[PDB]
This record gives C-alpha cells, structure tokens and sequence, in this order.
DNA sequence: ATCGGATGTATATATCTGACACGTGCCTGGAGACTAGGGAGTAATCCCCTTGGCGGTTAAAACGCGGGGGAGAATCCGTACGTGCGTTTAAGCGGTGCTAGAGCTGTCTACGACCAATTGAGCGGCCTCGGCACCGGGATTCTCGA
DNA sequence: TCGAGAATCCCGGTGCCGAGGCCGCTCAATTGGTCGTAGACAGCTCTAGCACCGCTTAAACGCACGTACGGATTCTCCCCCGCGTTTTAACCGCCAAGGGGATTACTCCCTAGTCTCCAGGCACGTGTCAGATATATACATCCGAT
C-alpha cells in the first residue's frame, strides 16, 4: 500500500541547501511528521480563518494569514515574502 | 490633524498593579514589582493586539472588533467567554 | 536694536535680531552665539591668544547691554586683528579642512538657522545624530572618483556633513516628503551661506526631492557607490525593489544601513541566488549605540560591500569532488 | 579561433569557438566547464550587452578577443 | 500537451499538487482556491530549507556528514524563532541543549 | 496616639476585599490608551469596539492576577512573602513564555 | 404529517436540528451520521446542566436569585472536573476563588 | 440580521434543574461561549478522530470518543451514559 | 496462558532518575525525588495511555500502535515528530 | 590514600555526559513492563507495537527531563542546588498541572 | 600558589556493517481541457456606533513620613547525599516459534446527502415589573495597644 | 489578658433598568422520497508481537564514610506599608460628526467536477560508504600534598 510521504521533497531541499549531507531515516521521518505539523497547523488556522468571516475558501489569501499568525516574527516575514514570491511567479505562466 | 502617545505605559499605575496583585493573593509587593509587571502586561498585550489586528486586517476592516480580540485569545490557548 | 558679528575672515556679517529667538528644549541663541564664538575661537589660536581679556562668568540671555559690549569688543578685535593681518604677517589659509565638533555645531548652526518648529515634522522619520556618521567616517575609507548618496535625506543634514567633511565629486540627497525636503532646499541654500560665513572648503552636493525607485534614479544608484539609508521603516517593497536596484552596482560599492538586507550568517548556496546576500559582504561597527527614545537596544547600523568574488568561488566550488 | 573570458575578480579561461554558433551554446559550455547559470550570466566587449539568439560574429568580436563577465540576480 | 508539473511551475521543490490534495481531502473549508497550496507549499518548502539549514551547520560542527536527530534538536533549539514555533514539540532521539546554570560550577 | 493597623493587616483585608468582589482593577481610560498605543504599530488608523478593549481588559487582568497567584506560590517557596522580579521572571520561565 | 422535532424526540432541550446543521455547515466531515447530533446535544445539555447547577447552588448560597458571571466562575473553580475541563479559560467578570495562602494569615 | 444562539435553551435547562433562578445576560453570553466552546472542542476532537481512520463521517462512536477523550473521569462517564440514553430514546422511537 | 503484572513502578530505578535529573541540570538530588517522581511519571503515563486505549478503542483495534500514542500526545500537547 | 574527587564533580561530569548524548535513560524492559501494567487498567490484554513503547518512552523522559529543568531552576530559585519534592510539586503547580 | 599522579576524555586509525543512496517497473495520482454554477468581488446605500470634545464632580493617584518587619547576610551544626567498592541481578542480545490480529480485498446493504414542499420554532422588537444597585444607619466583629 | 476605633456586615427602604414574558414573521427544521457509496462484514494472508530460552555483562543495590549543604538562629538595615494631604485625571453625562460596518443587488471568474493521458514517486532491490566500535595513545583537568 503506498503509504505516501514527504521524503523526496525533504530531500531535494537538503540537496539544494546542502550539497554534500544526506539524512539518516529517523531524521527523515523527524522532517516527515514536521511537514505534516506546519501543513496541519496553517491548514487548521486558514480553516477558521475562512470559517470565522462566513466564506468558504482557503484562497491564498488565508493561508497568508494563518502564516502571519502561526510562525513567530521573522519567520512570518521570510515565509509571508517566499509564499507570496512563489504565487506570483506561479501566476504569470 | 493628527497624535501619536509618547509614553502611555504608565496608565497602568502602581496601585492598579498592587490592586491587581492583592486579587492573586499577594501578602506584600517589592518595589521593583511594577516595571516587571508593565513590561509583562505590554508583552501579553502586544501579542494578543497582534493576532487581533492580523484578524481584522485579514476581513479587510478597520476596526478591531471584540470577536477578533477572543479568536487572538482563544489561539494563544487563553479562552475568553463572554463576548462571543 | 541688532546683534551682528562679522566673519573672521570678512564675509557677509552675521545678523540676529533684538527679539529673543527661542527654539526647542535645548536650542536657544545665547548659547548659539556662545558655540559660534568658542569655535571660531578654537579654529584660530591668535582669536583666543587676543580675547583672554577680563570676560568671564557673569553674563546672561536676556541682559543685552553685556552681550552687546562683548560683540563690541569681539568687532572691535576682529578689524584689528584684520589690520595686523594686513600687513606682512600671514593668517590661516581659508581653504583648509575643517575640525570634528567644527562641523558638528555648524551643522547643529543650519539646524538652528532653518528649522524652527521641527514638530511640524511630525506629520506622517526620526533624527540622526551626527556622531553616527562620524563613527562611520571613521569606518568608511573613501576617495574623489566615487559618489556619495543618501537616499531618503529628511532635512539633509548628513548631506552637508558628507559635502563638508570628506571628499566625494557630488554628494546627493533625496526627500520625498513635502515638509523635510521643503525645509531641507532651505537648509540648502543656509548651509551654502554658512559655508560662506565660516569659508571653509566643501566640494559639489546637491538635496533634492524625488521618489528615488524611479527610472531616472534606479541607472543613477547604477552609476554611484557610497549610499547611506535608515532602512528601519522603508516596508519590505521599498527594499526588495532597491535591492534588485543595487544589482546593477559594480565592484566595491558601499551600503550603510540599519535593518541589514542580508543577515550576517549568511552562506550562499543553490536556493537563495536571487537573494542580494549573494554579493554583498556584511561587515558590523559599533557606534555610540543608544536612542533610548523610541525601541532602540544597542544596534548598529551595518556595512554592506559588494563584493561578486563569493559568488565566483561558489560557482567554481560546485565542481570539487 | 580562441576566446577570452574574463571574470570580474581577475581571471580568464581560455576556451574552444566556433564564431558561427550561437553565444547561447557558448554560455551553455561555460554552464557545463564551470556551472555558471544560463539565466544568471550576462557578458558584455565594450558597452556591448550581448542576446542569446545571436552569434560571436555578429556583433563584430575577433579572433584572441575577451569578453567581461558580470553576474545579475535571476529572479522569475 | 507537454505536461509540466505545477511544482515546477511555481519553481517550487515542494509538490502543490499533493498540497492541493491535502487541502481538498482534509475538509479546510468546501473550496479551496487554486492560489492557496502553492503558497501553501512554498511556505512548507521554505521552513524545511531553514531547518535543514540549521540541521545540515550543527552536524558539520559535530564533523558529521549525515543529519542524525541530535542534529535537529540543535538547530531547533538553538535558533529561538524556531524554538517558539517548535515549543511544544519533543523531537525523538533529540536530546538536550547542553546549558547548565551557573550556580553549579564552582567558584 | 492614633489608631494604626501593624503592617501585614490592610493588606490581608484588602486580599479579602479584592477576591470577594469581581470588578475590573485598571481603570478603563488608561487601558483603553494602552491599548491603541499598542495597536499604534500594526496598523494605524484603527478603531476599537467598545467590548473589544473590554475584552482585552478582562484577559489582561486575568492573565495577571494568574501570574501573581504564581509569583505569589513562588515567593512563599524561596521562604519569603513578598513578591519580587526575580518570581515574576521564574514564573513565566516556568510556565514557558520567556 | 406531525412535524415532531428531533430535540424533542430525544427528550432533551438542546436544539438536535441546529447542531446537526451546525456539524454539517461547519465543515468537520463531509457527511455526518444520524447518530451524532443526538448524541452531541445530549452532551451539550448535560455538560449546561451541570453548570448551571453548581452555579445555582453558588447564587443560592450567596442569596441572590440572578446567576451573575462570579457565580459561573464559583461553579467552574469549585468542582475539580469542570475546572479541569475548563482550565484554559477566564470567565469574565467572573473574579477568581477567594482563598489567602497559609503562609499569610497572621500568626 | 438573525444572529442565532443557545440562550433559550440554556433557559430551558436553567428552568429544568432551577425553576426559580434566571440568568444575566453576561452570564447568559458565557453560557452561550461555553456551548459553543465545548462543542468546537468535541467536533474538533470528532473530525481528527474521523479522519485518523480514514473515515468519512462523524457518526455517534466518534462523539462518543471525542467525548471519553475531553471530559475528564466522572464528567466522561455521565457524559456518555447520558448521550447513550438519549441516542436510544431517540432511536427506539 | 496470562500474565498480571504486580507493580513495576519500582523499576524505574533509582539511577534511571538520577540519570533523567542529569540531563536536566540538577547536581544534587534530595532522597525523596525518587518516589515523586515514581509518582510524576505514573500520573503522565496514566494520562498518554488513556487517551492512547481509547483512540485504539476507537478503531477497534487491541494493539495500542505507535500512531495512537503519537496522536494522544498530540492532544495534550506534548506533539511528538519522528514516529508518523 | 586513594583517589576521591570532591563530592560535586562527578555530578557535573555526569551532566555533561548525559546532557552531549541521545540515549535512552530508562531501561527499556522495565519501561515495557511499566507502560502494560497502566494499560491492563484500561483495557484488559491489550498489546503493543514496539514502535508505540518507544513513543511513550521518548515522551515519558523527555517530559521529565523538562520538569527537571523547571526543577532545577526552582531549586535555584530557592538558594539552594538541591531538587526536592516541594520543587517538584512547585513546578507542576506553575505549568498548570495539579 | 604551585605541582604532579591518577583519571577521564579527546584525538587518531583500522574494521565492518547495515543503512543510506540510487536505479527499475509500474501504477495511480496529478496535469490538462472543457463545463456549469455559485461564491465572491465590487459598488452603492443605510445608519449604528466610535471617536473626539465640553464641563462638573471626586475618588483615586501621587507624594511624603515614620517605622516595624521582613530580606538578606553571616555563623553554626549534623545529617543526608555523593562516591567508590564490591556483590547481586536482571536487562539486553540473539535466536526460534506461534498465532493473533492488522491489513487488504470483495460484495452489499443500510444510510445519509440532496432536493422539494410544508410549517412552527425561534427570532427581533416591545412592554412590564421586580431583583438587585444604591443608601442610610445601627449591630457585629474584629485589631491593637494596652 | 481586654475596650475602642473602625471596617465589615446586616437589615429595612427606595428606585431603575435589565430580565422576562408576549407577539407577528420568516426561514430553517421536518418529512418524504431517491440514489450513490461508504462502512460493515467475511474471509484470506502474513507480519510481528508475545513468549521463552540461555549467555554475558552492564548495570543496579547495598553499604560505609566523609563532607558540603540545608536548615535553624540571630542580627541588622532598609524598604515597603499605612496614613494623611494634595492633586489630577478618570468618569459620567451630554453633545455632534461621520467613518465605516452591514446589508443588498449584480455579475463573472474561479473552482468543483469529470474524463483522459502519462510520468512522478514509491516499493523493492542492491552496491558501498559514513559511522559505530574497538584500540592505542596524547591533552585537560581534578585534587590533595608543601
Ligand atoms: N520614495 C522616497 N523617496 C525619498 N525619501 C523617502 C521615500 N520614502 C520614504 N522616504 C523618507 O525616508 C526618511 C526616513 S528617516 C531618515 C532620516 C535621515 N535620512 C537621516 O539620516 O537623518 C523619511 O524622511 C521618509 O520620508
């Protein structure tokens, strides 16, 4: 049963991070539930946040929102600045 | 015109914060209590009015409404019932 | 009535009124002619070799009469000692380089001359002090063929420190906002005469009003490399748009500004190449490190250098094993 | 024929040419001899920013001739 | 039509699609909007690279090649933005920031 | 000789008084402008409900007079009763908010 | 074709029909079962009963007949479980318990 | 518009268990947010607990173990006891 | 055949809780640490494994999985990354 | 005269192995034997993956290294270096457990 | 203070090993290309309610002064806890064996979404009084210096 | 080993404004069907968890001993409390302005849905290198002797 994962995307960003290191399988499944937690937790905050103004859409405007809520600070800035850099350059394509 | 307050931490006064302090049971407050106490309550205030403002500036409004200081509440794992 | 002192070497006379003028918390014109006149004082040793005499404690602001007899005396010396400059004796050469705190109440003089109600700037900016650029200069090594610029300049007062202090081609400044760039032209313009009063030597400079991400602006930040900014509250737009405008910067050109652009930590690596922490070296000083007034810990105000051999050694680092 | 590449920290590689090419494969051999990116690079002989889709002799560069090598942030 | 992956669109290392999945068959809200697991993934793509960042500089101080758990505590816990997002969380093998407090050593 | 409480007394009564009644503590105005001072750097230009500064008052005071039974339980542990910055700092390095 | 209602055929007061609309328009699952509303407003109804007979019985002691908040907070503090239950909470208006630690009474 | 709540049922439960006694209208607005409050927490608890499975539906187990899972010791026991008693009082007729 | 298990409470030794106190940073350890921490631990493995045996009563399942375990502490709190 | 290290130094020795390294500090047999004998009074003969006796071992230790942590700095608090079962009560009060 | 003996820990090298790293079918999930509907953007308009500004009152805040009591410092005692050491013990490893139960698959039926028609539950708005807020003053219970 | 000033409490008395009951009126709950599918269940497979054995040895237990430290004691200074006078800003009440929230109408773009293709990623298999272990010897250091 394909009991899908975030391995190889872990992976090409460690590979792009760091060019030499690789990742032992319990760090492997340490960034695994780590991905699942930062998706679960913005996913969970944009849920209320479509909830909580009486729409129905996780557009990308909430997941920016429970991003400025969740990560403290600086994170909030970089991940709000690599997200919204991300979907303009989706955008025009 | 316009206004901006200078230094406005110390509305929260030495006997509002000993008023405070006597609720939680506190038999006598060291004089160095009071600017531990003002930094602490503009900690706790400055996280709460920051989920609330990111709240409202999400519903396009700019009014800080009192649903959205509970929901900035009720995500630091502080619930506040009574205004909804 | 009238107060006037002339020069000492003989420019256009300095005026002020009979009427009190009062400023600020801690500017007032007693002790104005008072700075004027111990550093004029302390630029020529035969001012205060001459006028020792019999002046001392017991003089007040408002009392007049004692001001007017210690101007008169001051006149008085300052045609004589005119006439012994007349003859063979030779004085001190005009176009000489000027002291430290010299500059520092000149500047704090065009502060008093221009500006009189600076809450009117509260309008919307904050001050700089000149000490921080000091400590800079004292960082910063510079020559004639680069170009100094700050870009967002207020009233401009750095502006004047830089043109009068040390030696770029043209000095710029820029201002956006109607009320310190209104009142900057002005300092402009004071700062030109006061450079007359006191003849001391100051190369070209220019303050100007502009938005400087425009078209004009963005190949002429290309042309320059000495920029100064007080990044605390551009926004993030500002920033990112003037960044991928300091691209186009070549070799050696220098950022000084206090949120750094790119994080000190910082190694490049095959995510981040559009980022302009691939180009810059970031350098930290360490000023005076105060301004308690608004949130201000003990920060500096960080040196960027572009430097583009980094990035050569990651490119020829990719191939190792 | 020979080419010059000269880097703005002070060095030269000394490479293979076909004039008639385009600069586009030339740049694509400097991508495979030292990794520098297609989309990062730009090279410029004397006020002369050079396009892809053009070739080494169309824009008039000889034979023991160098081009200057400068960098710009790629972006999307 | 050449099919191009809407990862490689968005010049992402991270899948939308699969965020687009997880997004739809988690039950969020009814809709989702087509902007939203980019941004979504970037956001995810961008705080494994700062943890990997963190992890990959703490195991080459420890003169290892290979990021070991021990490795993620000590970039987690050492960077305090990380260590306020990351509080609550026990990181398995993780160990402990090595800080004793200075009462103990001996004058 | 006037009639004077020892020290150690008003305060009790006034630990009875402050824990029997349930008003607010701070008076409202300088919470009210502490808390626009506050609001000041996020966005400018905001408005407050009346109940949303009510709110913020009533999670304020209550966040405190938690701290304080904390800092309180604190003191009385290093053998002391009076409450001191290093307590406060203890408390909320306990409670995992420093 | 009585319109009997479902708050009404369990035998409790909590509006059956309202929380079922509310687990369905709330976006929990994406169906929900008919033994659920039932089941949740039974909960809601026992859980509002409790409260609001500890906190009768703390206005009754304190003899007025309006249950005010410091009364719910008398109610939440006394018993242990529902303190548990709503340990995260600040009721407000609500006061805290009146006790003085022992090491403060005079002696 | 119609903004809806729980206060008359609230009501109706104080006038079942207090028929004497009223309500304020703070404390009716806090019985109103404990309500809700309690069941967000037990839908919440509901839907993770109907997605950990790879269900689909909340159906009364999964309240049921939301609510043995919430409420602590005796106030899960009568809790369960009585939502078993009303689903069989609802279900026989 | 069965097995039921008396008390293994006293086998969280006594150098198991010197050794967790010496990861903590503690340097002397009082003599009755042992037994309240004997006591701390049961009460939070009391807590775990009830949320634990019911989220795999749930399922109706009788092996108590590692995913349970990981979602009970994710309940209290405790998230626990490195396990699924 | 043989060798004897101050009484203090073994201590921080211990610390400073324990604290560099990523073992587990309980042992894991006894820990098998604790977590079924708590969980026979839930539900009777369950069993266990070995996966879930080594979450709740991770969790179980690595919850009490912070409350000796918290302990510790209570302790130290109290002017003393000696953790006590009043500290530890005192930790668990703060953070909201008892 | 200075100085070795013993100890511990770190640094270096040779070894095995198994767990990471990468290549292979493959299959299913993601991309793509229409299709329809409604959710959301946008504009316009009503009007609630939020900010800002008078003054009058006065309770509360600020300041200052004795002064007692509590924090802290210094001293002393004994005992409880660290440290080795040798003596016990039970954890760990390394195998084997079983079957219980997780897990996957294959029907299939009950059940819940969906939709339309029907109606009364519950909503806002509005009188209506009574439980409590304020108050006045006296009895009770303190707290303290006698 | 208590009377006296003084808060606190209690009890009767007055007034008010918020709880509390009533009433049209929507619109959301109910009922009655239909149909797609998810969950229940049967049955088979096959991992893996429990159980058991014996050997090894790391670790736990016990124990005596010495010493640092916790706790009690006494003392001393300062500092924080209680009180009284001044003072000031909160607060209440009232006033108007107008900003923006809330609502409705309209319209179209964006996304669910669906059907088809195809390649991305996953389980699996296999080489081989980073690390673990063991050993062997240099540095860090701890601590008692002089
Ligand atoms: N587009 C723009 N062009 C010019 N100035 C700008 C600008 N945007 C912001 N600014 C100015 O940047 C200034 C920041 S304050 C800097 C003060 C001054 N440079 C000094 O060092 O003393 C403000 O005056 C602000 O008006």
């Amino acid at each position: 049963t394909r009991k899908e994962s975030y391995a190889i995307y872990v992976y090409k960003v460690l590979k792009q991070v760091h060019p030499d290191t690789g990742i032992s399988s319990k760090a492997m499944s340490i960034m695994n539930s780590f991905v699942n937690d930062v998706f679960e937790r913005i996913a969970g905050e944009a849920s209320r946040l479509a909830h909580y103004n009486k729409r129905s859409t996780i557009t990308s405007r909430e997941i920016q929102t429970a991003v400025r809520l969740l990560l403290p600070g600086e994170l909030a800035k970089h991940a709000v600045s690599e997200g919204t850099k991300a979907v303009t350059c989706y955008t025009s394509a | 015109h316009r206004k901006v307050l200078r230094d406005n931490i110390q509305g929260i006064t030495k006997p509002a914060i000993r008023r405070l302090a006597r609720r939680g049971g506190v038999k006598r407050i060291s004089g160095l209590i009071y600017e531990e106490t003002r930094g602490v309550l503009k900690v706790f205030l400055e996280n709460v009015i920051r989920d609330a403002v990111t709240y409202t500036e999400h519903a396009k409004r700019k009014t800080v409404t009192a649903m959205d200081v509970v929901y900035a509440l009720k995500r630091q794992g502080r619930t506040l019932y009574g205004f909804g | 009535l009238e107060l006037r002192l002339k020069s000492p070497v003989g420019a256009e006379p300095a005026v002020y009124p009979w009427p009190l003028p009062v400023y600020d918390k801690h500017h007032d014109a007693a002790h104005e002619i008072i700075e004027t006149i111990r550093w004029v004082c302390e630029e020529i040793p035969d001012l205060k070799l001459a006028m020792e005499n019999y002046v001392l404690i017991d003089y007040d602001t408002k009392s007049f009469e004692s001001m007017q007899r210690l101007c008169d005396k001051y006149n008085r010396a300052i045609d004589s000692i005119h006439q012994l400059w007349k003859g063979t004796t030779q004085p001190m050469k005009l176009n000489t380089r000027p002291s430290t705190g010299l500059l520092r109440h000149i500047l704090q003089q065009v502060y008093n001359h221009s500006v009189t109600d600076p809450e009117k700037l509260n309008n919307y900016y904050g001050e700089t002090s000149f000490d921080l650029v000091a400590q800079m200069i004292d960082e910063i090594k510079m020559t004639d063929d680069d170009l100094f610029v700050d870009l967002g300049s207020g009233v401009g007062q750095v502006v004047l420190q830089v043109a009068a202090a040390t030696n770029c081609k043209h000095h710029y400044g820029v201002e956006k906002a109607d009320i310190p760039a209104k009142y900057a032209e002005t300092m402009d313009r004071e700062f030109r005469k006061w450079m007359k009063w006191y003849g001391k030597k100051h190369a070209e400079y220019t303050l100007e009003r502009g938005d400087f991400l425009s078209e004009e602006w963005r190949e002429r930040i290309a042309n320059t490399s000495v920029i100064f900014v007080n990044n605390f509250a551009f926004g993030p737009e500002v920033d990112h748009q003037l960044k991928e405008r300091f691209a186009n910067m070549k070799e050696g050109g220098r950022i000084v500004s206090s949120k750094p652009f790119a994080p000190l930590n910082f190694r490049i690596n095959s995510r981040n190449l559009s980022d302009i922490g691939t180009i810059m070296r970031v350098v930290e000083l360490s000023p005076l490190k105060g301004s308690v007034s608004w949130t201000g810990k003990p920060v500096s105000y960080y040196l960027h250098t572009i430097d583009r051999t980094i990035l050569e050694n990651y490119f020829s680092s990719l191939k190792n094993p | 024929m020979q080419i010059f590449v000269k880097t703005l920290t002070g060095k030269t590689i000394t490479l293979e040419v076909e004039p008639s090419d385009t600069i586009e494969n030339v740049k694509a051999k400097i991508q495979d001899k030292e990794g520098i990116p297609p989309d990062q690079q730009r090279l410029i002989f004397a006020g002369k920013q050079l396009e892809d889709g053009r070739t080494l002799s169309d824009y008039n560069i000889q034979k023991e001739s160098t081009l200057h090598l400068v960098l710009r942030l790629r972006g999307c | 039509a050449k099919a191009k992956t809407r990862s490689s669109r968005a010049g992402l290392q991270f899948p939308v699609g699969r965020v687009h999945r997880l997004l739809r068959k988690g039950n969020y809200a009814e809709r989702v909007g087509a902007g939203a697991p980019v941004y979504l993934a970037a956001v995810l793509e961008y705080l494994t690279a700062e943890i990997l960042e963190l992890a990959g500089n703490a195991a080459r101080d420890n003169k290892k090649t290979r990021i070991i758990p021990r490795h993620l505590q000590l970039a987690v816990r050492n960077d305090e933005e990380l260590n306020k997002l990351l509080g609550r969380v026990t990181i398995a093998q993780g160990g402990v920031l090595p800080n004793i407090q200075s009462v103990l050593l001996p004058k | 000789k006037p009639h004077r409480y020892r020290p150690g007394t008003v305060a009790l009564r006034e630990i009875r008084r402050y824990q029997k009644s349930t008003e607010l503590l701070i008076r409202k105005l300088p919470f009210q402008r502490l808390v626009r001072e506050i609001a000041q750097d996020f966005k400018t230009d905001l408005r407050f409900q009346s109940s949303a500064v009510m709110a913020l008052q009533e999670a304020s005071e209550a966040y405190l007079v938690a701290l304080f039974e904390d800092t309180n339980l604190c003191a009385i542990h290093a053998k002391r009763v009076t409450i001191m910055p290093k307590d406060i700092q203890l408390a909320r390095r306990i409670r995992g908010e420093r």
